[PDB]
RNA sequence: AUCGCAAAAAGGUGGGCCCAGUUCGGAUUGGGGUCUGCAACCCGACCCCAUGAAGCCGGAAUCGCUAGUAAUCGCGGAUCAGCC
RNA sequence: GCCCGGAUAGCUCAGUCGGUAGAGCAGGGGAUUGAAAAUCCCCGUGUCCUUGGUUCGAUUCCGAGUCCGGGCACCA
RNA sequence: GGGCGGUCGCCUCCUAAAAGGUAACGGAGGCGCCCAAAGGUCCCCUCAGGCGGGACGGAAAUCCGCCGGAGAGCGCAAGG
């Protein structure tokens, strides 16, 4: 049961294995199947072997290719520092950039308990 | 056999007349050889040599590249003698145009950068390394042997002297301009 | 989450746009960033209280719908360390 | 879950319903 | 020649995206789409991303005249 | 006090997500659309979207709990526009 | 050179009588004790001598010795 | 002067006076080996560097073109 994307979640429900394809999520794997007529409680393995291959072109029409928008994750950070703004070194110093507290909670983009001397 | 040879013969040979050239028969610029190299990518992909880039490279152009040796053991980059690391190939024939017409038409799209490459990469005596980045995503290979980014390096060597006489050829053959 | 009404402060809406009448020097002193930067004039330098002090901003034609609210240097964070923990 | 972006009660804990899950 | 490791490069036909592809040399017949994608003086092959696809109610002139009220 | 607040929650006689670091699970993310509001950024709820890093019950023995007591679940205020 | 017993983590060591394995330091913070010492707790370091073979294996058995010692000779 | 210290054999350069030799407790250094190929024959190629570039690349990895007549290399110190 080949998929529209690249990483195969090994023969699960059509709400599950079709979802975590890049470019697809809950509100795209939920509405992309009810238009085509597939019952969302069925398996990807128990799909029709023609529905294996003809549900692939519908995903690759509009949004930009897998890895390219993931490169736009790093490229939007580049274009926001068009003059080298302060938000650029808000990003490139390893911290959340919304404005969370960073002594306690929001320990994510910081390295977890990495560097202190005392 | 014939692959864009009409653009090779009547878009080059009379186009290099009335504005370029000394208009005799052989000093009109042409292609001698186009070398292609791997150069390990960044560093040694493995401790022991694996010889699979000859297999996917023999898939993309259908020929084996020679795995050549290394220089003196400077050992700052764990440099050593023997256990060859070269992966160089020239392969000048009509087989040159067999692959060069493929990558001539498939590599300018289907990889994402700024639109094209440098017109400042010309060198003396007209030998022009072009220097693509990776192309293991869409050289119509379908993700075969995805070990690393693992690019390659191309130099299309002309015949004539100046950068305006190789520049006379190459974007009339179909290269981009101003990056 | 921006809306159909792109608000600029009435203190600072058209008192930044004195350039478009005749054309003058490339600096004018506005205050706010919660108000939208003016889209009428482009290419010039707009003086602003940038969070720490009145230092200007200069656009280079990269803004289409981008918010100016990412322009606020006042936390001059030199680096990590200097804690003196367990207290 | 409460702290999720969209669940049943994730609209309740955060205040409003969703653009795919409306009131009625 | 050196018949051996060097394969025969068996013919296979590519799906003819932007005109006729350079013909049957390699056994890799599949592209994504659009062999050339343009005539290559790069005639603005845009797909209208995050930049000016939405040009209504922004990058426009609102809130009155050309701001004569300044001084 | 009915009229309407609100949806009371597992009530589902449900189809399934099949031992999975996995639709169990999850934040930081840059663009668009609605604001109650002078105004929401860096100080709107976070609304379908992008995307989902961490986690399989923890160590030297702690600490709220004696039968309607824990425990998820369910409701409103109070300065109150969101709500921090 | 015959014969005798062995080489385990900066340091040295718990071993098998073939189916096991490491604890201690210049180390950071840690229930502790009413915030004091560290009693006590996670923790930075196994070709178990080089190699061949009964063997389900080898972190352990056996054969040659390269690694170091005592006795025993022998050295024109 | 003896003792203390250093040395006792072989090789390289100078001292060493344009044949060879030639001393000092004169100066500068190596050796008690190693290669089944680091040997013989046959057949191909010419090095190290500098310049112009590259996709990573230290200014040295790998590739192309020009200049470069031996400044590289020839297992090991020095000489030819
Ligand atoms: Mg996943
Ligand atoms: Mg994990
Ligand atoms: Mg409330
Ligand atoms: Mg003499
Ligand atoms: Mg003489
Ligand atoms: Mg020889």
């Amino acid at each position: 049961a080949r998929i529209a994307g690249v990483e195969i979640p090994r023969n699960k429900r059509v709400d599950v294995a079709l979802t975590y394809i890049y470019g697809i999520g809950k509100a795209r794997a939920k509405e992309a199947l009810e238009k085509t007529g597939i019952n969302p409680a069925t398996r990807v393995k128990d799909l029709t072997e023609a529905e294996v291959v003809r549900l692939r072109e519908y995903v690759e029409n509009t949004w930009k290719l897998e890895g390219e928008l993931r490169a736009e994750v790093a490229a939007n950070i580049k274009r926001l520092m068009d003059i080298g703004c302060y938000r650029g070194l808000r990003h490139r110093r390893g911290l959340p950039v919304r404005g969370q507290r960073t002594r306690t909670n929001a320990r994510t983009r910081k390295g977890p308990r990495k560097t202190v001397a005392g | 056999d014939v692959a864009l040879k009409r653009k090779y013969y009547e878009e080059v040979r009379p186009e290099l007349i009335r504005r370029f050239g000394y208009q005799n028969v052989w000093e009109v610029p042409r292609l001698e050889k186009v070398v292609i190299n791997q150069g390990l990518g960044e560093a040694k992909e493995d401790a022991r040599i694996l010889e699979k880039a000859a297999q996917e490279l023999a898939l993309i152009t259908g020929q084996k590249p020679a795995v050549t040796r290394a220089k003196k053991s400077i050992s700052n980059f764990k440099l050593r003698k023997g256990m060859p690391i070269g992966l160089r190939v020239t392969l000048r024939r009509d087989r040159m145009w067999i692959f060069l017409e493929k990558l001539l038409n498939v590599a300018l799209p289907r990889i994402r950068d700024f639109r094209g490459l440098n017109p400042n990469s010309f060198d003396g005596r007209g030998n022009y390394n072009l220097g693509l980045r990776e192309q293991l995503i869409f050289p119509e290979i379908t993700y075969d042997m995805v070990d690393a980014l693992r690019g390659m390096d191309i130099a299309v060597v002309t015949t004539a002297e100046t950068d305006e006489e190789a520049r006379a050829l190459l974007e009339l053959l179909g290269f981009p301009f101003r990056k | 989450s921006l809306k159909k009404g792109v608000f600029v402060d009435d203190h600072l809406l058209e008192k930044v746009l004195e350039l478009n009448a005749k054309g003058e020097k490339r600096l004018i002193k506005t205050w706010s960033r919660r108000s939208t930067i003016v889209p009428e004039m482009v290419g010039h330098t707009i003086a602003v209280y940038n969070g720490k002090q009145h230092v200007p901003v200069y656009i280079t034609e990269n803004m289409v719908g981008h918010k100016l609210g990412e322009f606020a240097p006042t936390r001059t964070y030199r680096g990590h360390g200097k804690e003196a923990k367990a207290t | 879950g409460k702290g999720d972006r969209r669940t049943r009660r994730g609209k309740i804990w955060r205040g409003t319903y969703g653009k795919y899950r409306p009131r009625k | 020649m050196k018949e051996g490791i060097h394969p025969k490069l068996v013919p296979a036909r590519i799906i003819c995206g932007c005109g006729n592809v350079i013909e049957t040399y390699s056994t890799k017949p599949e592209i994504y789409v659009e062999v050339c994608s343009k005539c290559h003086p790069f005639y603005t092959g845009q797909q209208r991303f995050v930049d000016t696809e939405g040009r209504v109610e922004r990058f426009q002139r609102r809130y009155g005249d050309s701001y004569r009220k300044g001084r």
